[PDB]
């Protein structure tokens, strides 16, 4: 039932200007990642050829090419963030789940996003649609004990 | 008695779910009305989890609410702990102007109600009324300029795309504020939605355009969602503007920010950036004319044209004219949004307004702009905010980004971190970026080992970087280093 989600997809994005990334978007969301099987049927209804959806797909972070853990973990490594110590909250986090950062498996995925608009509550997380701010050192305990 | 909770990220990240729920549990143990409010963050963050209570004087505010705290009331709220007494009659919320922000904070986001009651969809109903070259000297007379970057006239700008021929024109908001500290575009999509749609359509009614689209992150989830239910709301009032717009969500760049990859990114191809022989204005989406603005240039359009250029105008120093808010954030007691005119010096924004640090020490950095930006030390605290005086003492104020840093920071780590940022952030279009970042985050390191034939080859690749970059995330990325190097040199051996 992949074919019938691709083509439910593309209908519902057909006629649009520059539909490339909201199709995308929307495959991301249905299956968790662009399929290799999936770089042919959308440039075809697009137009396009195999050679763009798939150099679109690479320059875009937000479209991941494998599939991520149960759960997710961002945390920002930008300026405000640093400043409020995010290095030792990500030390504290990678050490409890044993995952460095960038470094996935299949409970979990740590990587970084460099912002969620959260700068004032300068230490921020997202975990799994949630966001977090003030992440001290007590806070992540409850980041873990939700999250399995 | 009505509850006032917000309903922002800044809120729902410090727990406001969590408040929400005890009061809803309370309230069933305890009889009473329960009226809950899910306004916007009126821009105090250091406090948003903040639960004002109406009373016949006004609105009573609470501190920073932790569902522990959430039984005190229902009991007395003048013997509470965390009393504030009138939210407006804070001294962080008095000294500011906040004509932009006015009406985000004390209303339902997505009330159609409270926002006409609050003199809503007056600048558009104005508008109408008056024609495309009117409406065009009404926002040149005021030399708005430009809020994401140097400063450009936005009337200028207007009168290029509108002096131009074309079936189909285009309007776009460039809210993908990827830069660090900066959070007003947030808050503003997020509260006060109409305002961009308000905004939007009178633009795309001086430009001539019929069709507009509104860019944003990914990093912000929440704020997509209202926009997009607000753009579903407005349908209505969209329809006597004839204006179709939508929301198309980034995918993961801030390298997307620049109009031209921006409007690369909307088209369906990667977001590499453009070459300059033709302007987006004369040449952009698809071929054709699009005027590219901020949305905090487009969510003063509405006021500017209704409550009078002349007004806008009275605010601000000799180039510079209007209220701008200041984002605060990183290491400071007093964090969020100021919204005041220009020539501040950040001296008071910094030690008085927002007191000192959270830590209790000093401050040693205090960065305007994104990462894009230098590292303002105390010293240059008898500097005003403006563009052109701060664009002349070496630096850059965009979308008034504002971090802090106290003494416990280390220098070097952040000139390492501006080039890993130049180079993850980096679309690869020309050199100076692919590879200049790539080796500069390695000639830091070598400056950290104790190498000298390492500066002098890092202000030779900083000022090639300069000259020679495509884009400024490439041109600007050298400033944040040679600030660090230049202000702070007992943190670079
Ligand atoms: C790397 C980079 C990132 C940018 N990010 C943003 C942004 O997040 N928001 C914005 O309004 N302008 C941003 N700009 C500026 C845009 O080039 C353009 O000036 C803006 O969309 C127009 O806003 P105005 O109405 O203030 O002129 C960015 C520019 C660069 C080079
Ligand atoms: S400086 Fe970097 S991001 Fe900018 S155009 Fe050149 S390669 Fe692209
Ligand atoms: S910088 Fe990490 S919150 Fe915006």
């Amino acid at each position: 039932t992949d074919t019938a989600r691709l083509r439910a997809i593309l209908a519902a994005h057909r006629g649009r200007e520059g539909a490339l990334l909201p199709i995308l978007h929307d495959v991301q969301a249905a299956f968790g990642f662009i399929p290799e099987d999936a770089y042919a049927p959308i440039a075809a209804d697009l137009g396009l050829t195999r050679a763009e959806v798939a150099g679109v797909v690479g320059f875009y972070h937000d479209f991941r090419k494998a599939p991520a853990g149960r759960h997710v973990i961002k945390l920002c490594r930008a300026e405000a963030c640093q400043a409020m110590g995010m290095d030792a909250v990500q030390a504290r986090l990678e050490s409890a789940l044993g995952l460095r950062l960038g470094d996935s498996s299949e409970a979990v995925t740590l990587e970084a996003v460099y912002c969620l608009g959260l700068c004032a509550c300068a230490p921020a997380a997202m975990v799994d649609d949630r966001l977090v701010g003030r992440l001290d050192a007590a806070a992540v305990a409850g980041i873990v004990a939700e999250l399995g | 008695m009505k509850i006032w909770l917000p309903c922002d990220a800044a809120a729902k990240a410090c727990g406001a779910e969590a408040v929400l729920a005890a009061l809803r549990l309370e309230a069933e143990k305890r009889g009473g009305a329960l009226d809950i409010a899910r306004n916007g963050s009126r821009g105090m963050i250091w406090l948003e989890p903040l639960l004002e209570v109406e009373t016949p004087a006004g609105r009573i505010g609470f501190g920073p609410m932790t569902p522990a705290d959430v039984p005190a009331l229902f009991d007395a709220l003048e013997s509470h702990p965390k009393a504030l007494g009138l939210v407006e009659e804070i001294p962080f919320f008095k000294r500011q102007t906040r004509l932009t922000f006015a009406r985000c904070g004390r209303i339902e986001p997505l009330s159609l109600a409270q926002f006409a009651a609050a003199e809503g969809w007056a600048g558009l109903r104005k508008a109408l009324k008056m024609t495309p070259a009117e409406v065009v000297e009404e926002v040149l007379a005021s030399g708005l300029r430009g809020r994401g970057g140097a400063g450009f006239p936005t009337g200028i700008k207007w009168r290029t795309v509108a002096a131009a021929q074309a079936d189909q024109k285009y309007i776009v908001c460039n809210v993908d504020e990827g830069d660090s500290g900066s959070f007003a575009d947030r808050m503003l999509i997020e509260g006060d939605p109409f305002c961009l749609v308000e905004g939007m359509a009178i633009a795309g009614h001086a430009v001539g355009a019929t069709r507009g689209y509104v860019y944003i992150r990914s990093e912000y989830p929440d704020a997509i969602a209202v926009m997009r239910a607000a753009i579903a709301m407005a349908k209505p009032f969209l329809a006597e503007a004839g204006f179709e717009m939508e929301v198309r969500v980034g995918a993961g760049a801030y390298v997307c920010g620049e109009e031209t990859s921006l409007l690369n990114s909307l088209e369906g191809k990667r977001g590499t950036v453009r070459a300059k022989p033709p302007l987006p204005a004369l040449k952009g989406l698809f071929g054709k004319p699009t005027v590219v603005n901020n949305l905090l240039s487009l969510a003063a359009v509405p006021w500017i044209i209704a409550h009078g250029a002349k007004a806008y105008e009275s605010f601000g120093m000799d180039r510079s004219r209007g209220t701008i808010p200041l984002q605060i954030g990183g290491n400071v007691k007093r964090g969020g949004l100021f919204e005041t005119g220009f020539g501040i010096t950040l001296g008071e924004l910094v030690e008085d307004i927002c007191g000192g640090t959270a830590s209790g020490r000093p401050v040693k950095a205090v960065q305007v702009g994104g990462p894009l930006g230098a590292y303002h030390p105390v010293s240059d605290y008898h500097l005003p905010f403006c563009y052109e005086q701060f664009a002349g003492q070496g630096g850059l104020v965009g979308h008034a980004g504002l971090v802090v840093h106290d003494d416990t920071a280390d220098m070097l780590k952040l000139a390492r971190f501006a080039m890993e940022f130049c180079a993850i952030e980096s679309c690869g279009t020309c050199t100076p970026c692919r590879i200049g970042a790539v080796r500069g985050v390695e000639v830091i390191d070598r400056i950290a080992a104790g190498d000298a034939s390492a500066m002098p080859l890092l202000d030779d690749l900083c000022q090639t970087m300069k000259l020679g970059s495509l884009c400024a995330l490439g041109g600007f990325t050298p400033y944040p280093v040679q600030s660090a190097i230049r202000h702070f040199p007992a943190d670079f051996p």
